């Protein structure tokens, strides 16, 4: 500690940084939200249905030596949007150490 | 806008 | 250098229906609110942190930049407070519900003479909301004093050109007065270009049992610079530098 | 030269409500339908033009590019048409309601065996509507059928990839097939930031009395050039150049 | 006749080219539209609710030596949008002669 | 997306 995590705004409406996830690192952006408390990225394995994230990066567990699975379902519904999926494991290092 | 877990 | 949180349970998500998340800049979200509102009981990052004793002070603060084209756009810091963005010193209001950031409001005065929220409301701080939302009648209100017109579901517009003749509105929290000018609460867009300004107060009603709430977000955040204190619950608010 | 089309009457927008005119890269909107559904029976412009004898015949045509870069990005010509436009001899049907420019479709199949509107339906052919609509069920069918997911309200789209293998459509106008390519009726657009591919298909109904209705709009025109011929009242089409 | 209109293509969205409204004439870009009847641009009258004409061109009645009022309101609504104001008369240039 | 005189 104190870990500083540099955030990219954008236009004052989107603030967010980047996090590992795998063993090495797996880069994301994320927002760091106080208004929840739920980590997520999207999978590799989303349906075709998921048009975001087509476009965006997506977690490979398979490429991570420290992925414990998990398998449980989640479902999140947000003031904006909403999402599900399956629980994983794994180390994060912020930032993308 | 996006506010975020109602 | 960073910090391992290690063995973090985390969603991978499958589906994610409809517009808002194709157009966000991000990947993911990394929640930071108590463990009470997580789903599947899963324990929070930052909790995954304090619990692997990874930092000195169970804190984080968060600088926001309100200029777009700024090298930082912010900064998250994990553990410390960073003194070089805040000027004067820190005031803390106590968390009442642990479950978001709550906190609660004293009332939202317009300088014009327009008071919502009298006699108290609650209001969560909420780094992932963009504009400060309120009941939707209240900001109704607050909307038609400072001029603004409707856009389409509870956001408002202004042109940017008037923006320096709208008032101030002032959040009371904790016996403080925190004023936020008009340059702080309206927010430049585009569509097609320019003038196109939005006005940063969303009418959202969040509903019982946990609501009603306000939601004082980045506008506010950009402005005052917040400390969360885990370790006491409590919310601290010093002026950005 | 120009024409000057003189007492014209045209209404000036003192309310125009949503999103829609807001981010509208265009200031306004001259109809070009038949008076019979002019709001305020209105006489419309190239009736008034017509009148007043300008041009020699009295049709219209458009070019429309499909390539966003490409300038001229289309072209219009009042009172004749452009052969360096299109190539071949145009194909003329008539028209079979004057309110839009109406005309009969026979039938739309897309090429793996999925036939709508078989036993025929109505189109109009319209410069205004930027996809290609037809009844939300029957579009659903069409869009599994070449595997578009979708977006919101009607709007579909492909995984940009795809688009390369997808199945040819064929709309049977007027005995002849006119045959839109996959490459033709999907939109490479940027969203969030990103290349993204829309499937140039939406469902919407129209509701009786005028609908329901396929409406043929740029998509189609973007491959043949169509003649828009009131003196004979008749739509005329080519493939483009 | 024949008179070429040169349009713009806007994301192979928006086709739209350049009238004159007025003697002297003001400057409107339009999509020339086959599935409507009517001719609108905004007013300079425009209310201050009209975010639309907050950054579109408005039509200015005063110059313009052959404007001929007229007043009637009406209002169209268009598969995307409604809108609505008051119609009037003068000279329309296409192009923008 | 626009589609235009319903
Ligand atoms: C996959 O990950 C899952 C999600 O973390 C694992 O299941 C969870 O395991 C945790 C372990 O601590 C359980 O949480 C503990 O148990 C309760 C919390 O649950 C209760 O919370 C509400 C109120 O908040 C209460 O009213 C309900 O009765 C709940 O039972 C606490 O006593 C502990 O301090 C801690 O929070 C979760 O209950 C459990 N979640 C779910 C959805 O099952 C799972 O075991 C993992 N499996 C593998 C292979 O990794
Ligand atoms: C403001 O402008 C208006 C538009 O010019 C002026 O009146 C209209 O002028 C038109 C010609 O451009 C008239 O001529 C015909 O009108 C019929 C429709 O209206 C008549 O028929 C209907 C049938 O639905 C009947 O019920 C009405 O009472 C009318 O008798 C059209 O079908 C023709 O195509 C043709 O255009 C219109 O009648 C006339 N009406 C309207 C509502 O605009 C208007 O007088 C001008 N006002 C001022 C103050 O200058
Ligand atoms: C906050 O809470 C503490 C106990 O946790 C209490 O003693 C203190 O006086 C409170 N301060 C305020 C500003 O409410
Ligand atoms: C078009 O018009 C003529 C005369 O009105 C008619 O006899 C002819 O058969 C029509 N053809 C088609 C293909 O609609």
């Amino acid at each position: 500690g104190p870990i500083p995590e540099v955030l990219k705004n954008y236009m004052d409406a989107q603030y967010y940084g980047e996090i590992g996830i795998g063993t090495p690192p797996q880069c994301f952006t994320v927002v760091f939200d106080t208004g929840s408390s739920n980590l997520w990225v999207p999978s590799i394995h989303c349906k075709l249905l998921d048009i975001a994230c087509w476009i965006h990066h997506k977690y490979n567990s398979d490429k991570s030596s420290t992925y414990v699975k998990n398998g449980t379902s989640f479902d999140i519904h947000y003031g904006s949007g909403s999402l599900s999926g399956y629980l994983s494991q794994d180390t994060v290092s912020v930032p993308c150490q | 806008x996006v506010v975020x877990a109602x | 250098g960073g910090v391992k949180v290690e063995r973090q349970v985390f969603g991978e998500a499958t589906k994610q229906p409809g517009i808002t998340f194709i157009a966000a800049k991000f990947d993911g979200i990394l929640g930071m609110a108590y463990p009470r509102i997580s789903v599947n009981n899963v324990l929070p990052v930052f909790d995954n942190l304090m619990q692997q004793k990874l930092v000195d002070q169970n804190i984080f603060s968060f600088y926001l930049s309100r200029d777009p084209d700024a090298q930082p756009g912010g900064e998250l810091m994990l553990g410390g407070t960073d003194s070089k963005y805040y000027k004067g010193s820190l005031s803390y209001l106590n968390v009442t519900r642990k479950a978001y950031w709550q906190v609660h409001l004293d009332q939202v005065e317009v300088a014009s003479g327009l008071t919502l929220c009298k006699e108290g409301c609650e209001a969560i701080v909420d780094t992932g909301t963009s504009l400060m939302v309120g009941p939707v009648d209240e900001v109704r209100e607050l909307q038609k004093a400072i001029g603004a017109v409707p856009l389409i579901q509870g956001e408002y517009m202004i042109p940017c050109e008037k923006v320096s003749t709208l008032p101030a509105i002032t959040l009371k929290l904790g016996g403080k007065g925190y004023k936020l000018s008009p340059e702080d609460y309206t927010l430049k867009v585009s569509q097609a270009g320019k003038t196109l300004c939005l006005s940063g107060f969303m009418g959202m009603d969040i509903p019982p049992p946990s609501g009603p709430l306000w939601i004082l977000g980045d506008v506010f955040i950009g402005r005052y610079y917040t400390v969360f204190d885990r370790d006491n619950n409590r919310v601290g608010f010093a002026e950005a530098a």
